[PDB]
């Protein structure tokens, strides 16, 4: 579900930047969220997949 | 949200009620239970306070 | 608590009249309010 997704990408971006102690890691998530949010909007189920995916891996190695 | 989403995903209201007892009278409390009225007999009663 | 009594009686006079009544309560308001002035609305 798309939107069940894009819910948990503005999780991730939420917890992804809490933890983004440096702003490589800012820019990184906020360009992130500018292409799922575009994803979104345009009904691109496999931009909106592919940039959670990372988002996803960003915001664990943020965490470990 | 959508009819369909799964559990995490769907809508949930919430009230929250915040319950306060500052310098003022405080006149927001439940009900408070009575009992039938008995009379010619000795009682313990209680009428009002 | 804001306690308001009061008595309503007729009268034919300037002045208060002297004579005797008792006033009753009449509102009780659990406000918590500090006064310390007041104004008379007409
Ligand atoms: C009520 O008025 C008194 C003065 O008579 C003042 O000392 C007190 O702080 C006031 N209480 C509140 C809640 O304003």
């Amino acid at each position: 579900n798309d939107d069940e997704l894009h819910m948990l990408m503005t999780d991730l971006v939420y917890e992804a930047l809490h933890f983004a102690k440096d702003e490589e890691i800012k820019k990184r998530v906020f360009q992130l969220f500018e292409l799922a949010d575009k994803a979104y909007k345009n009904n691109d189920r496999q931009k909106l997949e592919k940039v959670v995916e990372e988002l996803k891996e960003l915001l664990e190695r943020l965490l470990s | 949200f959508q009819p369909t989403n799964g559990v995490g995903y769907q809508p949930y209201r919430v009230v929250v009620l915040s319950f306060e007892l500052l310098h003022a009278p405080a006149t927001v409390c439940g009900p408070k239970k009575s009992t039938n009225l008995v009379k010619n007999k000795c009682v313990n009663f209680n009428f009002n306070g | 608590y804001f306690k308001i009594y009061s008595k309503h009686t007729p009268i034919n006079l300037r002045d208060l009249p002297q004579g005797f009544s008792a006033l009753e309560p009449l509102v009780d308001l659990p406000i918590g309010i500090n006064i310390t002035r007041f104004q008379t609305l007409l």
